[PDB]
DNA sequence: TCTATATGGACAATTCAAAGGCGCCCTTTTAGCCTTCTTTTGTCAATGGATTTGTG
DNA sequence: CACAAATCCATTGACAAAAGAAGGCTAAAAGGGCATATTCCTTTTGAATTGTCCATATAGA
C-alpha cells in the first residue's frame, strides 16, 4: 500500500485542502431537535452527514442518490464514517504563533531569528514593538523596541521605517529572512571565530538553516495563518443515557478559539480603540495555544468541571495518549480471563478450560460448523441453538477445539515465555486449569492469579502458537539455557522423600531382579520406600555414535531410587537417580536430559517426574506440626551468656575505657556471636539428630524432620527461615537502618513479646514498601531497554569478522566467581584456540562453542578464548548469526531472523524485581607477575615499582586461579616463578603510606630546598626524628611558591648517579604532606622510601546507571595521551597536567584540580588509558581511550557484578546487545572527501557505509569518532521519529521532525506495530524481505 | 468473562472495559513484546488489526471464520487513523509517501 | 468463616502452589454456600418518538 | 474437610496456622467428649464435673 | 498429532519458514483446493500440514513445483 | 611589569519530562407544522386471443 | 392426425392510497432599547539552557 511517514509542516495552502470548509460559528447542537446545527463545530454540510446515506433536511434518504449534495441544506449523502475524516478549517482574523515553534525547550521561531526567546515573547504579547526593514535610518533588524522608543522614532521616520508587533511582527520576520544569504554569513563565520559556546550555538543554527533550506518547509509556516478543526466523531459529542450529553474536551477548546476569532473580526469592524483589539489578540494567541497544547504557556485554562482540559497535545502525549495506550496496546476480541487452579492430570501442552469461556470465545468457529454440517439453518438459528446450550453446541465445540491453541496470560509479562500457547481441554467449572511445571514461567501462585486466554484466530497464527509459542518449545530460558521447566515444590518433596535411604526399614539388603520388582516391594507392603537395597537395573548409555549400548549390573540402590529408575528414559546413567534429588539434581537431571536425548524425551521426562513426584509426595504425608520445629536445648544458655558478656560491655564503657561507638559494635559483634552460636546449635540438633540402630547399637543419619526435609530438598525455604522458626531470629534494624543492639532473641515457635514483635513490623513494612516500588523502577528499566533495542534484528547469516572479545574467568580478588566455560558457551570463535603448548592447531575459527568443546577445552586446561561479538560486528542495521552466538533457548544457533533486541531487553530487565592490608594466597599455585617494574629494596625483597601490577597465581595445570592487586611500591617476598602454597602471604605494603622510593642510590639532597617556603621544621616530641614536611603550593610563601622541592640522589663524587637505564637526573618533587624519612647527609641505599604521603551505589540504580550511562560525580581522570607529564603553570586554581610524546606534537593541557590526589608521580612515565588519578572510572572515557572492548567489557563485568552477587544468571550476550544499541551514534572527526560538519553526529552505521563505498572508489574515507550515548538518549535519538516519538516526549520529537521534514521509512518492529502490519522479526522477516525484492527487482 | 464480539469504543473503534462493558482483554506493550520475541508476527498482526481494531477487517473476519476460511485481511487500525488526524490538526503535516 | 478439619499433606498436587483441596462434604452440608442479593432497574425513559 | 499445603508453613512463617491448627483439634476433641457424654446422656453430675 | 515441531524442523530449517510453509500448505487443504497425503488421524487442517511436512513430502520447493505444474495445466485448459 | 579589558571557560539558578499491571418590554423575522391539493403509484375487476387435452 | 373446448398472457379502465408540494399558521428565535450613580481580578532526579562569575591572555601605560 505505502511505505513510508513523511511529516512536515502545514502550510495555509494545505491546510485549506485537507478541509471541506470554514467553521464559522461555535454552535454545536440545536438543543431541542438534535441536529449538527449549520455551520458550527458539528456541521453536516462540513464534515458529513449524521445517519448513513440520509440528508439532513430529510430530502434523500436512500442509496439510490449516493454522492448527490442536496439544494435544500447541502449534505453530502455519503456514509456516515465519513463524518470522522474529514477535516474542518478556522480562518483566523489575526495570525497566530504555533506554540510548539515557540516554546519547545530550544526554541525554532528563536533559534531561527537567532532571538532570545524572551524578547520574541515580549514582541507576541503586545509589550513592544520589533523593528523590520529599517533601511535607511540606524536601526537594526531585530532591534526590539518599546512604546517609548517607537514613540521617539516614528516622529522622525515616517519612511524606510517599520515595526509591527505581536504574530505579524513575526510573520512579517520570518517571511522577510533569507536563508541562503543568513546560512553563508554563518559559514564564514563559522570559520572565523573559534569558541566552544559560540561555535555550539553557530553550528547549531547552521544545521537548522541547514534542514530549513534543504527541506520544502518555510519559517512563516509556523504562525499560523489557517488553523484545522478535528472531526466531528473524533471529539464527540455522544448523548449518553439519561438526557445528558458527554461532549469532549476539544469541543470547549475550539469553541472558545472560535469565539474570540469572532469576537476579533467584529472588534476590527468597529474600527475599535486599540488597546481592545491588541487585548483580543492576545486573548485569541492564548485560546488558540491552550487549544493546541494547553499547560505549556503560562496556567492552563481549566476546564468545566475544575480540572485542565485535554488539549490536543495531551491527546497524543503521556502513558495515555494515542501513542502508548491506544496504539501500542490495544484491547482485544477473543479474549477473557478467570481464576486460575491446578490440575495436575495435565500434560504439559495443554491448558484446562473452562467450557463456559471456550464456547463464548469459539461462538464464529461454533456458527461456521453448525451451519456446515447443517444443523441450523441460518446463521441466526446457530445463534439461538448455542444460546440455548443444547447437545449439539457441546459436542461441536468438542470439535472446533479440537488442535486449536489458545494464548493463556498472566498480567506482569515481564518475560517472553510469560505468553504460551496451550491446547484447551474443555473443563467444568470457571477457572482455568494451568499446569503445575509452568508456574515457575508464568510466576503463578494459585491464591487469585487471573490469566487471559487470547485466541489465534487465523490458520498461520494457530501455526506459530503450536510451533514457535507452544508450552513444549520454550522449556529453556531465552536468557541463560538452563531449563524453566524444573519441578517446584511437591514434586521436588516427592522425590527427594522416594530417593532418600533409612538405615534399617524393611528389606534392608535385598536383591531384587530390577525395578519391576522394587516397585512391588514397595506397592505390596514388604520393603520401606527408601530401605537400601541390590538390585539389577540395565542403564543404556549413546557410546555409539548415536546408538545405545546396554549393560547390567548390580548397582547398590534403594527401592525409591529403584521406582524412579522406571522414568530415566533410555539414555541416561544410572548414577543420575541414584543421589539424594534434591532441587538443583532434579533441574540437572532435566537438563542432561534435554542434552542427550533432544526435546520429546525431555517433555515426556518432565511429565512422568511430575506425576511421580507427586504420587509419593502425597504418600509421603510430610507434614509440619509445632513439634517438628525443635529448638536448642542449647539456646537459653547461649542467650544468657552473651547477655552477661554484654552487661560487661556497658561495665567497661561506663568506666570509660571504650569510647561510645567502639562499644557499640562490641556489643553488636558480641550478638552476633551468640546469633551464630543459635544457629549453628539448632542445625545440628535438626538435621542429624535421628539416632537409629541396625542389628546393633546406634548410628546417626541425616534427619526426617518434616520441616527439615521441607528446607534441605529445595522445595520451601531456606535455612534462614529454618533458623527463624527454631532458633533466635534476626538482629532486627530500625528504619535509619542503624542496627537495634538487642536481638528478637526469641524465635516464632516461641512467643515474641509486644516489643519484639513491633520491632519486627519495621522491617516487614519496608521490604513490602520496596517490593511495590521496585515494580516501579524495573518496569521502567525493561521499557527504555525494549525501547532502544527495539530494531535490533538477526538479519544476516553471517559478516565474516575477525574481531572479538577476550572471554575469560571473571575473578574477583582471588577466588573465580564465573568459569570460562559459562561464558563461552554457544558463542563463535572468532581465531582458532592453540592447545596450551601450542602444540597443535586445535578448534577452528567459526566453530561454535557447544557443550562437548567446552569438554574439550576443559580437559586440556585452556586458557582462554577469543570469541565473536556483537558489538563488534560488521553487519549493517543487525547483527549476524554468527556474531551473535547461539540460544537459550533452541540451543542451536541463532535463526537468521530472530528479534534479539527484545528477548536481550527483557532477559536484562525482568530479574530486576530481584535485586537490593596484605595480599593473602589461598590456595596452591605459583606466583605470576603482571606489568611488575619492581627494584630489590634495602632489605632484599622484590618492591614493585608500577601501580598497575596485578600479583597473578599461575598454576602449573596452565591457567589463573589468584588475581589481587599489588599496588605501587609494594614489598614482595617472593617474585615471578616461586612457587607458594596456601596460606603465605606473599605481598606486603601499608595503604596508609604511600613511599616515593627510586631506583638509584646515594646521598639524600634537599635540592631547591628551604625551611619555611619548601619545607617546615617541626620536630616530634615523642620521636625527635626530623622531618622537613614538603607541603603544596599555596601554602607554601610566594617566593617559593614556584620554588618547589625535589630530591635528587648522587654519589661520594657529588655528580648525579646515572639511572638505571636512563642518564636523565631523578631530581624528583614531592607533593604536600610529603614528609620525608631521610634529610640530606644520610645516604639512602637501594630502593629505599624517599617520603610518605597521607591520603557504593548498588541494587538497581547501579544497573539503571550502567545502563543510562551517567557520569559519577569525581570521574578517575584517563590518560589522554601516551608520553611524558609535566607541569607547567600549577594553576591560578588548581594543576596542570602535560602529557608530552616522545616523538609526536605536545599542546595537551588539563585543568587538573589540586585538591584531588594524584596517582602518577611528576618525574614518572604513563601510557594512554592510565589513571591519573584515582576513583570510579566513567563509561564515555573508557570508549573514548579503549575502544569499544574496554567499554563494552566494563558494562558487562558491572552489571553481572549486580545480577551475580544477588544470584541470578543472565547469559552476557543480552548486555553486549544492549551495549552496541547504546554506542551506536559515531560523530565526523573530520569529514574526509565527502559529506558531513565534523562536530556532526551521523549514525555510525550510515557513516560506516559511506567511508567503506567511498574508500571503494580513490577518495578518502570520512574519520569518525565513535560516542556512547546513554539508553534513553539512544532511543530517542533514532532515524525514525515514529519509535522516538512513541517513547518519550513527543512534544520534542514531533516539532523536531517537524521543521525538519524528517522521513520516516518504517523499517522497524515498533513502526511496524504501530501501523498495523507485520512486525519484520519471526514470521515477517520473510514478507519484508520478499518485499525489499519485490522493490527495485 | 469471555468477548468473542461485543461493543466498540467510540473514538478509536475498539472494544470496551471489563465485564460490565463485556469488553475484551488489554493486550499491551508486554505482551506485544513478548510476541515480538517469538516470531509471532501474524499473531500479533491479526492480535492488533482484526481482532481489536481495524473497522472493516475484524466484520469480514467475523464472515471468513463462520465460512470456515480462516485468513484475514490486514488493512489499516483505526486509531492509527485517528493519530493522524489529530497530528494533522495541529500544525503538522504527517501523510503516507505511496509508492 | 466457618472452621473445619483442615490436614497439613500433599495431596497428589491438587493444592500445588497454594491451592486448596475442598471435599465433597463442605459443598454439601451448605456451610460455605453464601446469599448475594443484586438490584436490576429498568429505567422507563421519554424519547422525542 | 480441607487439605492445606505443608509447604506453605516454612517459606512464609505463620507458625499460627499450625498451633491454631492444634488447639483447635483440642478444642473440637472436648466437643466430641461433651457430645458423647450427651448420647449417653447418662447424668448432669458427670456433665458438671468435666 | 501433535505436540512438538521439532521434527518438522529439523526436515525444514529455520523454525519461521515451518511456520510460513504449514499454513500454506494448510490453506491449500482447508480453502478446498487439494487433499491430505498423510492419512488425517481426525487431525484439523493445520496439524495435517505439519505432518506432512514431518515426513519430508512436502515444503517450500515441493509446495512451488506443485503450484506451478496446476498453474500450467490452467493453461492446458486453453483446448 | 603591572594593570585592565575583555573573552572564552567553569559555575549556579530555572524550567521541563519521567516516575508499573490487570432583566424586561416589545417588534420583527423565521422556521417547524399542519392541512388540503394534485399528481403519482399501486390495487380490483374485466375482456379478448394463443396454449393445452379428448374423441374418433 | 384434425376439429372442438378449458386454461394461460396481454390491455381498458376505473379507483383508492400515497406522496410531493404549497399555503396558511403559529411557536420561537433574534434584534433593539433602556439616562440618580456603579470605576484595578482570586517530589525528586536528571539534563540542558541561560545567566553568572573566573582564568587568563593579551594590549596599553
Ligand atoms: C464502573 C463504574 C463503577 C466504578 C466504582 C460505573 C460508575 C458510573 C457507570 C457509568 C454511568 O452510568 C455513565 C454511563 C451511562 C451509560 O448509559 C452506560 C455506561 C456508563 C459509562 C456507566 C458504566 C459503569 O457502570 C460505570 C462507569
Ligand atoms: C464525577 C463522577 C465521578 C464518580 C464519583 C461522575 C461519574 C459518572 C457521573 C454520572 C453519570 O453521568 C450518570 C448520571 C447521569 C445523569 O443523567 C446525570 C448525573 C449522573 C448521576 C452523573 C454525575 C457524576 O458526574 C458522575 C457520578
Ligand atoms: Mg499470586
Ligand atoms: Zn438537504
Ligand atoms: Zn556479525
Amino acid at each position: 500500500e505505502f511505505d513510508a511517514i513523511k511529516i512536515a509542516l502545514a502550510s495555509p495552502d494545505m491546510i485549506r485542502s485537507w478541509s471541506f470548509g470554514e467553521v464559522k460559528k461555535p454552535e454545536t447542537i440545536n438543543y431541542r431537535t438534535f441536529k449538527p446545527e449549520r455551520d458550527g463545530l458539528f456541521c453536516a454540510r462540513i464534515f458529513g452527514p449524521v445517519k448513513d446515506y440520509e440528508c439532513l433536511c430529510g430530502k434523500y434518504k436512500r442509496l439510490k442518490h449516493r454522492g448527490v449534495i442536496c439544494e435544500k441544506c447541502g449534505v453530502e449523502v455519503t456514509q456516515t464514517k465519513v463524518r470522522r475524516e474529514r477535516m474542518g478549517h478556522i480562518e483566523l482574523a489575526s495570525p497566530t504563533a504555533h506554540i510548539w515553534f515557540l516554546k519547545s525547550l530550544p526554541s525554532r521561531i528563536g533559534l531561527l531569528l537567532d532571538m532570545p526567546l524572551r524578547d520574541i515573547e515580549r514582541v507576541l504579547y503586545f509589550e513592544s514593538y520589533v523593528v523590520i526593514e529599517g533601511g535607511m535610518t540606524n536601526l537594526e533588524r531585530q532591534q526590539i523596541l518599546t512604546e517609548e522608543q517607537y514613540l521617539d522614532a516614528l516622529e522622525e521616520f515616517g519612511d524606510e521605517f517599520d515595526a509591527k508587533m505581536g504574530a505579524e511582527a513575526i510573520q512579517a520576520l520570518l517571511k522577510s529572512m533569507d536563508l541562503e544569504q543568513e546560512c553563508e554569513q554563518l559559514r564564514e563565520e563559522l570559520n572565523e571565530t573559534n569558541s566552544e559556546t559560540k561555535r555550539k550555538k553557530l553550528t547549531k543554527r547552521i544545521k537548522l538553516l541547514e534542514a530549513f533550506v534543504q527541506s520544502g518547509n518555510k519559517p512563516e509556516w509556523m504562525i499560523l495563518t489557517v488553523l484545522p478543526v478535528l472531526p466531528p466523531d473524533l471529539r464527540p459529542l455522544v448523548p449518553l443515557d439519561g438526557g445528558r450529553f458527554a461532549t469532549s474536551d476539544l469541543n470547549d477548546l475550539y469553541r472558545r478559539v472560535i469565539n474570540r476569532n469572532n469576537r476579533l473580526k467584529r472588534l476590527l469592524d468597529l474600527a475599535a480603540p486599540d488597546i481592545i483589539v491588541r487585548n483580543e489578540k492576545r486573548m485569541l494567541q492564548e485560546a488558540v495555544d491552550a487549544l493546541l497544547d494547553n499547560g505549556r504557556r503560562g496556567r492552563a485554562i481549566t476546564g468545566s468541571n475544575k480540572r485542565p482540559l485535554k488539549s490536543l497535545a495531551d491527546m497524543i502525549k503521556g502513558k495515555q495518549g494515542r501513542f502508548r495506550q491506544n496504539l501500542l496496546g490495544k484491547r482485544v476480541d477473543y479474549s477473557g480471563r478467570s481464576v486460575i487452579t491446578v490440575g495436575p492430570y495435565l500434560r504439559l501442552h495443554q491448558c484446562g478450560l473452562p467450557k463456559k469461556m471456550a464456547l463464548e470465545l469459539f461462538k464464529p468457529f461454533i456458527y461456521g460448523k453448525l451451519e456446515l454440517r447443517g444443523l441450523a439453518t441460518t446463521i441466526k438459528a446457530a445463534k439461538k441453538m448455542v444460546e440455548r446450550e443444547e447437545a449439539v453446541v457441546w459436542d461441536i465445540l468438542d470439535e472446533v477445539i479440537r488442535e486449536h491453541p489458545v494464548l493463556l496470560n498472566r498480567a506482569p509479562t515481564l518475560h517472553r515465555l510469560g505468553i504460551q500457547a496451550f491446547e484447551p481441554v474443555l473443563i467444568e467449572g470457571k477457572a482455568i486449569q494451568l499446569h503445575p511445571l509452568v508456574c515457575a514461567a508464568y510466576n503463578a501462585d494459585f491464591d487469585g492469579d487471573q490469566m487471559a486466554v487470547h485466541v489465534p484466530l487465523t490458520l498461520e497464527a494457530q501455526l506459530e502458537a503450536r510451533a514457535l509459542m507452544m508450552s513444549t518449545n520454550n522449556i529453556l530460558s531465552p536468557a541463560n539455557g538452563e531449563p524453566i521447566i524444573v519441578p517446584s515444590q511437591d514434586v521436588v518433596l516427592g522425590l527427594y522423600y522416594m530417593t532418600r535411604d533409612c538405615v534399617n526399614a524393611k528389606g534392608e539388603g535385598m536383591v531384587l531382579t530390577g525395578p519391576k520388582e522394587a516397585e512391588r516391594l514397595y506397592r505390596s507392603g514388604l520393603a520401606s520406600l527408601h530401605a537400601r537395597v541390590k538390585v539389577r537395573i540395565t542403564e543404556y548409555e549413546k557410546d555409539a555414535n548415536g546408538e545405545l549400548v546396554a549393560k547390567t549390573s548390580l548397582k547398590d540402590t534403594t527401592v525409591g531410587r529403584a521406582i524412579l529408575w522406571m522414568i530415566v528414559p533410555k539414555g541416561l546413567p544410572y548414577s543420575i537417580v541414584n543421589q539424594a534429588l534434591g532441587k538443583k539434581a532434579i533441574s540437572k537431571m532435566l537438563n542432561t536430559c534435554y542434552r542427550i536425548l533432544g526435546l520429546k524425551p525431555t517433555v515426556i521426562f518432565a511429565d512422568q517426574i511430575m506425576y511421580t513426584g507427586f504420587a509419593y509426595a502425597a504418600r509421603s504425608g510430610a507434614s509440619v506440626g509445632i513439634d517438628d520445629m525443635v529448638i536448642p536445648e542449647k539456646k537459653h544458655e547461649i542467650i544468657s551468656e552473651a547477655e552477661a558478656e554484654v552487661a560487661e560491655i556497658q561495665e567497661q564503657f561506663q568506666s570509660g575505657l571504650v569510647t561510645a561507638g567502639e562499644r557499640y559494635n562490641k556489643v553488636i559483634d558480641i550478638w552476633a556471636a551468640a546469633n551464630d552460636r543459635v544457629s549453628k546449635a539448632m542445625m545440628d540438633n535438626l538435621q542429624t539428630e535421628t539416632v537409629i540402630n541396625r542389628d546393633g547399637q546406634e548410628e546417626k543419619q541425616v534427619s526426617f524432620n518434616s520441616i527439615y526435609m521441607m528446607a534441605d530438598s529445595g522445595a520451601r525455604g531456606s535455612a534462614a527461615q529454618i533458623r527463624q522458626l527454631a532458633g533466635m531470629r534476626g538482629l532486627m534494624a530500625k528504619p535509619d537502618g542503624s542496627i537495634i543492639e538487642t536481638p528478637i532473641t526469641a524465635n516464632f515457635r516461641e512467643g515474641l513479646n509486644v516489643l519484639q514483635y513491633f520491632i519486627s513490623t519495621h522491617g516487614a513494612r519496608k521490604g513490602l514498601a520496596d517490593t511495590a516500588l521496585k515494580t516501579a523502577n524495573s518496569g521502567y528499566l525493561t521499557r527504555r531497554l525494549v525501547d532502544v533495542a527495539q530494531d535490533l534484528v538477526v538479519t544476516e547469516d553471517d559478516c565474516g569478522t575477525h574481531e572479538g572479545i577476550m572471554m575469560t574467568p571473571v575473578i574477583e580478588g582471588g577466588d573465580v566467581k564465573e568459569p570460562l566455560r559459562d561464558r563461552v558457551l554457544g558463542r563463535v570463535t572468532a581465531e582458532d584456540v592453540l592447545k596450551p603448548g601450542t602444540a597443535d592447531i586445535l578448534v577452528p575459527r567459526n566453530t561454535l562453542l557447544h557443550e562437548q568443546w567446552c569438554d574439550l577445552l576443559e580437559e586440556n586446561s585452556v586458557d582462554a578464548v577469543k570469541v565473536r561479538s556483537v558489538v563488534s560486528c560488521d553487519t549493517d542495521f543487525g547483527v549476524c548469526a554468527h556474531c551473535y552466538g547461539r540460544d537459550l533457548a533452541r540451543g542451536h544457533i541463532i535463526n537468521k531472523g530472530e528479534a534479539i533486541g527484545v528477548i536481550a531487553a527483557q532477559s536484562i530487565g525482568e530479574p530486576g524485581t530481584q535485586l537490593t592490608s596484605s595480599i593473602q594466597v589461598k590456595n596452591k599455585g605459583s606466583i605470576k607477575l603482571s606489568n611488575v617494574k619492581s627494584v630489590v629494596n634495602s632489605s632484599g625483597k622484590l618492591v614493585i615499582t608500577s601501580r598497575n601490577t596485578e600479583l597473578k597465581l599461575i598454576d602449573e595445570f596452565g591457567r589463573t586461579k589468584e588475581s589481587y592487586k599489588v599496588p605501587y611500591g609494594a614489598v614482595l617476598a617472593k617474585g615471578d616463578g616461586e612457587q607458594v602454597a596456601g596460606g603465605e602471604t606473599v605481598a606486603n605494603w601499608d595503604p596508609h603510606t604511600m613511599p616515593v622510593i627510586t631506583e638509584v642510590s646515594g646521598f639524600v639532597r634537599f635540592t631547591d630546598m628551604i625551611d619555611g617556603q619548601t619545607i617546615t621544621r617541626q620536630t616530634d616530641e615523642l620521636t625527635g626524628l626530623s622531618s622537613l614536611v614538603v607541603l603544596d603550593s599555596a601554602e607554601r610563601t610566594a617566593g617559593g611558591k614556584d620554588l618547589r622541592p625535589a630530591l635528587k640522589i648522587v654519589d661520594a663524587q657529588g655528580n648525579d648517579v646515572l639511572i638505571p637505564g636512563t642518564d636523565m637526573p631523578a631530581q624528583y618533587f614531592l607533593p604536600g604532606k610529603a614528609i620525608v624519612q631521610l634529610e640530606d647527609g644520610v645516604q639512602i641505599s637501594s630502593g629505599d622510601t624517599l617520603a610518605r604521603i597521607p591520603q557504593i551505589t548498588g541494587g538497581l540504580p547501579r544497573v539503571a546507571d550502567l545502563f543510562e550511562a551517567r557520569r559519577p560525580k569525581e570521574p578517575a581522570i584517563l590518560a589522554e595521551i601516551s608520553g611524558i607529564v609535566s607541569f607547567g603553570k600549577e594553576t591560578k586554581g588548581k594543576r596542570r597536567l602535560v602529557i608530552t610524546p616522545v616523538d609526536g606534537s605536545d599542546p595537551y593541557e588539563e585543568m587538573i584540580p589540586k585538591w584531588r590526589q594524584l596517582n602518577v608521580f611528576e618525574g614518572e612515565r604513563v601510557e594512554r588509558g592510565d589513571v591519573i588519578s584515582d576513583g570510579p572510572e566513567a563509561p564515555h572515557d573508557i570508549l573514548r581511550l579503549r575502544g569499544v572492548h574496554a567499554v563494552t567489557r566494563y558494562i558487562v563485568n558491572e552489571v553481572q557484578d549486580v545480577y551475580r552477587l544477588q544470584g541470578v544468571k543472565i547469559n552476557d550476550k543480552h548486555i553486549e546487545v544492549i551495549v552496541r544499541q547504546m554506542l551506536r551514534k559515531a560523530t565526523i572527526v573530520n569529514a574526509g572527501s565527502s559529506d558531513f560538519l565534523e562536530g556532526e553526529q551521523v549514525e555510525y552505521s550510515r557513516v560506516k557505509i559511506a567511508n567503506r563505498e567511498l574508500e571503494a572508489n580513490g577518495k578518502v574515507g570520512a574519520t569518525y569518532s565513535r560516542d556512547l550515548l546513554g539508553i534513553t538518549k539512544a532511543s530517542l535519538a533514532t532515524e525514525s521519529f515514529i519509535s522516538a516519538a512513541s517513547f518519550q516526549e513527543t512534544t520534542r520529537v514531533l516539532t523536531e521532525a517537524a521543521v525538519a521534514g524528517k522521513r520516516d521509512e518504517l523499517r522497524g518492529l515498533k513502526e511496524n506495530v504501530i501501523v498495523g502490519r507485520l512486525i519484520p522479526a519471526g514470521t515477517g522477516y520473510a514478507y519484508h524481505q520478499d518485499r525489499m525484492r519485490r522493490r527495485a527487482a | 468473562h469471555a468477548r468473542s464480539t461485543g461493543s466498540y469504543s467510540l473514538v478509536t473503534q475498539q472494544p470496551l472495559g471489563g465485564k460490565a462493558q463485556f469488553g475484551g482483554q488489554r493486550f499491551g506493550e508486554m505482551e506485544v513484546w513478548a510476541l515480538e520475541a517469538y516470531g509471532a508476527a501474524y499473531t500479533l498482526q491479526e492480535m492488533l488489526t482484526v481482532k481489536s481494531d481495524d473497522v472493516n477487517g475484524r466484520t469480514k473476519m467475523y464472515k471468513n471464520i463462520v465460512d470456515g476460511n480462516h485468513q484475514m485481511e490486514p488493512g489499516m487500525p483505526e486509531s492509527f487513523n485517528v493519530l493522524l488526524k489529530e497530528i494533522r490538526s495541529l500544525g503538522i503535516n504527517i501523510e503516507l509517501e505511496d509508492e | 468463616g466457618q472452621n473445619m478439619r483442615v490436614a497439613f499433606m500433599p495431596w497428589n498436587g491438587y493444592n500445588f502452589e497454594d491451592s486448596i483441596l475442598v471435599s465433597e462434604r463442605v459443598v454439601q452440608e451448605d456451610r460455605f454456600t453464601t446469599i448475594h442479593i443484586q438490584e436490576l432497574a429498568c429505567v422507563s425513559r421519554d424519547t422525542k418518538l | 474437610d480441607i487439605v492445606l499445603n505443608p509447604l506453605g508453613v516454612p517459606s512464609r512463617m505463620n507458625i499460627g496456622q499450625i498451633l491454631e491448627t492444634h488447639l483447635g483439634m483440642a478444642a473440637k476433641g472436648i466437643g466430641d467428649k461433651i457430645n458423647a457424654m450427651l448420647k449417653q446422656q447418662q447424668e448432669v453430675a458427670k456433665l458438671r464435673e468435666f | 498429532a501433535r505436540v512438538t515441531v521439532q521434527d518438522a524442523v529439523e526436515k525444514i530449517g529455520n523454525r519461521f519458514d515451518l511456520v510460513l510453509v504449514a499454513a500454506r500448505r494448510a490453506r491449500q487443504m482447508q480453502v478446498g483446493g487439494k487433499d491430505p497425503l498423510v492419512p488425517e488421524e481426525n487431525d484439523k487442517t493445520t496439524v495435517i500440514a505439519l505432518r506432512e511436512i514431518e515426513e519430508g513430502l512436502i515444503n517450500n520447493q515441493i509446495l512451488d513445483v506443485r503450484e506451478r505444474q496446476e498453474q500450467q495445466e490452467q493453461e492446458a485448459a486453453e483446448l
